[PDB]
DNA sequence: GAGAATCCCGGTGCCGAGGCCGCTCAATTGGTCGTAGACAGCTCTAGCACCGCTTAAACGCACGTACGCGCTGTCCCCCGCGTTTTAACCGCCAAGGGGATTACTCCCTAGTCTCCAGGCACGTGTCAGATATATACATCCTG
DNA sequence: CAGGATGTATATATCTGACACGTGCCTGGAGACTAGGGAGTAATCCCCTTGGCGGTTAAAACGCGGGGGACAGCGCGTACGTGCGTTTAAGCGGTGCTAGAGCTGTCTACGACCAATTGAGCGGCCTCGGCACCGGGATTCTC
């Protein structure tokens, strides 16, 4: 079983370039656990959606266009995957 | 000695990162909270490495408009450095919550 | 002269079920109409989008099951999934 | 506008003949009558022309047909020409005779790949002598 | 003389029609054939999400000192409940008005 | 002159690739007709785009 | 022909919709842009609706004109068939 | 007598709130709904019932975009809406 | 041996016509891709949608065009629908 | 046999078109020129983002198209940018943009 | 406590919802066959797992400085109210442009068959991008 | 303002490897043909829309006055960016395994379909009762 310490793989520094590259100039320190939960929100409505697809599939693992379909049925449709 | 006032160093980082393509979080650990989230709806799931890049590439342009959008409303409240607040207002007016 | 369809009737049978002393307006009654309509198309359309991904052509049971899971959101998808399965069984069973 | 166009190019024609080529009006309709170019097959030979102006015109390319028969893969029976300034790379800044030179030049070079006559392709892709000497009869024939 | 009449919503306990379930899909252009299941768990998750919206506008009705359900208590039903406000949160409901509520800055 | 039509040029409408034209002549083959250069056939639609929006 | 509408929607009318809002205290200038925004909406949602109309080759915008050109927006209304 | 400010106010929105007519006059509304139109294409004619669900969709939706910009204004820690309120929150809905 | 299909040849020939002398990146040809496809799902599902609301049954160039008037945003569909236009007006001559 | 793109001067499969449209399940029977003027339409947007792109390419003073340079040219177009609003590009990176907020005064 | 606003009990009608009456049109039954789908089996490709070495990224700490936050004066703009003004709204009635059906016909599209050619999977060379580095070049910052 | 510190883009070079290129092959596109049904067209009926009227009046507009709240300012604390020194897993790479994915071939349950039967719902027609209304008493919030 992996262990819940796996969230705390998206670094600091990680979360803090991301804000450089939207545009942010300086960051609260109360910032990087909120950064991480709706990520964790956001990973979980995609991929319980690519999951169920791959279990009707009946298929074993998890491809691509999977995961395309899913971010398509929310709206947010991902080109350069097939 | 030389040392750069604070704002100068992240104007630049904002600089830099703006121009690049590349992702901004590390293959592994995302990889790792990647099946440890699909672990739970079904076990010993397995991954095609395109798949893990796909979710990594939506998840980081989720994160960057969410970021601009929050950014957007910090400076709405005469302000410049963002807080959860702002975080938590843009994603209530976006409907996300 | 067209001879539309809804499906007040069946509305009006559930409703007596459910709350056997009440009544429903005529404006209500078209807007559990367009409810009706709007679930079935969601539901045939993901149906039939999941169908053609899986390059099949004919739409079973599972392939609603599935559209179910995809729309409903967790304790209304578990209790219509239990439903919709319950109700197959014993139509099979007949 | 297009009538003067067509009343333009006609004092232009008329200020500059041509060595063999020569239309005019018969306004929107002229009569083309062509010299078979030297060093050709058909070299000789006085073929005659149909020019239909568009009401469009020169934004539109004009429909002109062969009236003498002649012997030519991208020329048909009934006189229509497979040419692409005639139905894709036409332009306005194009003139008549320009059109003429063209049509003369593929006279000299037939296109097998896009032929109105099989057949008549077919003999200039497998023997041009035989194709020369087919449209050297069909020029005496017809254009003589 | 076949045989009595017995549907197929009866086969299955169901109120909504089974047979009209499958005619919408066969003439919907949604595949080129359907499945003998596929209407009768259509209808039977119709019938479920209908049972609900009703019974919560029922309980919202006899909150409201009233015996008959109108698009205002369908709106309160629907909002008031979770699941539904999030299956149905991009829906427009004519006369059903918003969930009574004010910012608690605003009170003095 | 116009490239085309050859009147005199009122209000002339000139190209990016630098070819220029009477605006009536302009709009009649270009804007409907062609979408790219009388001259050199250079194709002008987003540009064209551009300078409708203006 | 005519102009000048826009300012049928009244600055009490406003009022009352930001109230069903929750509104406490309004600005002045909130009037003329939430006039902007109003025919924006409008304006988007009628060439739509006339879309469809003239797709159909007739004269009359019908509700469920009105109601498809919603949806296609991502906002379903009920009550209209 | 006179009330203190705000509180005709707070009666108001509790009034508004709970009923579920529409708020805009229909004539006015009409004719502008007109009014636009004409610009796609001439002499077009209406249903009744046409206008009506325009009129029902517009009043919720500036009902919406009124609940967005008041909690904008009160994350601004103000409880005035503003124009620079409803652009952002216009803008952070993707509408513009 | 599944032979799968896309528009690369057919997007390098419009690059060719656009740009005779720039070239494209194979990451960028399936972006392309993509982007065809989604376009092309767009528009047959809103003719679609136009069948069955006018209850025919037959896809025309008058549905396309409607549907693109619908889909494409003010000058692009002017001028899309102008291109189309021209294209259906050629092939019947 | 001439195909019938090359009839209607395009450069898209009419073919291939028609039988997507007949095997997508959109409707019972398709017409003649529909799948005409959906290649048309198609060739015409893949005209207008690669103009676009290779503008875009060649103000980087670069000669190959990359998706940076595609959702640089998508994000610039206001038209294209309304269209693909809710579109990811992968490898697309973000449009340059600072508020002037941020900047020293 | 006084004044203004709000809910409810009470009798009434009246109109909008519930039950009745064909009958017909859609749901059902049974047979039948063409076939999409299920199952078994085989091959093998990509995912999983691990080792080891490098090091660039992550992490921890000091600081000081710029920014967030709180307080305070002010003041101008927004709310509440009243009087006046006006256009919405209701009722009513005339005119008709236009929406919905019917028939029919016919012209368009589906279907099949044959032919082939243009697109797909496959080698290639060659040519555009990266790396390295020494430049200019620009910018900050502290004087 | 200016020159050193320090990033940063560049011109040049060579590697290199990603893409434009020629090749054999195959299936999907084009074509001639016929049949059949979808719908384009005309004519028809009626009906819902437009326009108009006049009369009421509730709603909108104006203006005045007051107060509260948005705003500029100021002072103070603190926490976050910046840098430097210390870990440490990410990445590479490399190997080896195997399980699940993809395929072909067999077999068959099963859905489409047709013909005949029949009854459930649609339309209409009642009957009555849930609720809006008008009045007033009881209640409550604010100044
Ligand atoms: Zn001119
Ligand atoms: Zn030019």
């Amino acid at each position: 079983k992996v262990l819940r310490d796996n969230i705390q793989g998206i670094t600091k520094p990680a979360i803090r370039r991301l804000a450089r590259r939207g545009g942010v100039k300086r960051i609260s320190g109360l910032i990087y656990e909120e950064t991480r939960g709706v990520l964790k929100v956001f990973l979980e409505n995609v991929i319980r959606d690519a999951v169920t697809y791959t279990e009707h599939a009946k298929r074993k693992t998890v491809t691509a266009m999977d995961v395309v379909y899913a971010l398509k049925r929310q709206g947010r449709t991902l080109y350069g995957f097939g | 000695p030389h040392r750069y006032r604070p704002g100068t160093v992240a104007l630049r980082e904002i600089r830099r990162y703006q121009k690049s393509t590349e992702l901004l979080i590390r293959k592994l650990p995302f990889q790792r909270l990647v099946r440890e989230i699909a672990q739970d709806f079904k076990t010993d799931l397995r991954f095609q490495s395109s798949a893990v890049m796909a979710l990594q590439e939506a998840s980081e342009a989720y994160l960057v408009g969410l970021f601009e959008d929050t950014n957007l409303s910090a400076i709405h409240a005469k302000r410049v450095t963002i807080m959860p607040k702002d975080i938590q207002l843009a994603r209530r007016i976006r409907g996300e919550r | 002269r067209s001879r539309k369809e809804s499906y007040s009737v069946y509305v009006y049978k559930v409703l007596k079920q459910v709350h056997p002393d009440t009544g429903i307006s005529s404006k209500a009654m078209g807007i559990m109409n367009s409810f009706v309509n709007d679930i079935f198309e969601r539901i045939a359309g993901e149906a039939s989008r999941l169908a053609h991904y899986n390059k099949r052509s004919t739409i079973t049971s599972r392939e609603i099951q599935t559209a179910v899971r995809l729309l409903l959101p967790g304790e209304l998808a578990k209790h219509a999934v239990s439903e919709g399965t319950k109700a197959v069984t014993k139509y099979t069973s007949a | 506008m297009a009538l003067k166009r067509i009343n333009k190019e006609l004092s232009d024609l008329a200020r500059d003949p041509p060595a063999q080529s020569s239309a005019g009006p018969v306004m929107f309709h002229w009569q083309a009558t062509i010299m078979g170019p030297n060093d050709s097959p058909y070299q000789g030979g006085v073929f005659f022309l149909t020019i239909h102006f568009p009401t469009d015109y020169p934004f539109k390319p004009p429909k002109v047909a062969f009236t003498t028969r002649i012997y030519h893969p991208n020329i048909n029976s009934n006189g229509s020409i497979c040419l692409d300034i005639l139905r894709s790379q036409w332009s306005p800044a194009l003139t008549i005779s320009k059109v003429l030179l063209s049509i003369s030049s593929l006279l000299s070079d037939p296109n097998p790949d896009d032929p109105l006559v099989p057949e008549i392709a077919r003999i200039y892709k497998t023997d041009r002598d035989k194709y020369n000497r087919i449209s050297r009869e069909w020029t005496q024939k017809y254009a003589m | 003389a076949r045989a009595k009449a017995k549907t197929r919503s009866s086969r299955a306990g169901l109120q909504f029609p089974v047979g009209r379930v499958h005619r919408l899909l066969r003439k919907g252009n949604y595949s080129e054939r359907v499945g003998a299941g596929a209407p009768v768990y259509l209808a039977a998750v119709l019938e479920y999400l209908t049972a609900e919206i009703l019974e919560l506008a029922g309980n919202a009705a006899r909150d409201n000192k009233k015996t008959r359900i109108i698009p205002r208590h369908l709106q309160l039903a629907i909002r008031n409940d979770e699941e539904l406000n999030k299956l149905l949160g991009r829906v427009t409901i004519a006369q059903g008005g918003v969930l009574p509520n004010i910012q608690a800055v605003l009170l003095p | 002159q116009c490239g085309i039509c050859m009147e005199i040029l009122v209000e002339p409408v000139t190209l990016p690739c630098n070819h220029t034209l009477c605006k009536p002549c302009f709009q009649s083959t270009v804007e409907k007709a062609s979408l790219c250069c009388p001259f050199c056939r250079r194709r002008v639609s987003s540009w064209t785009r551009y300078h409708t929006r203006r």
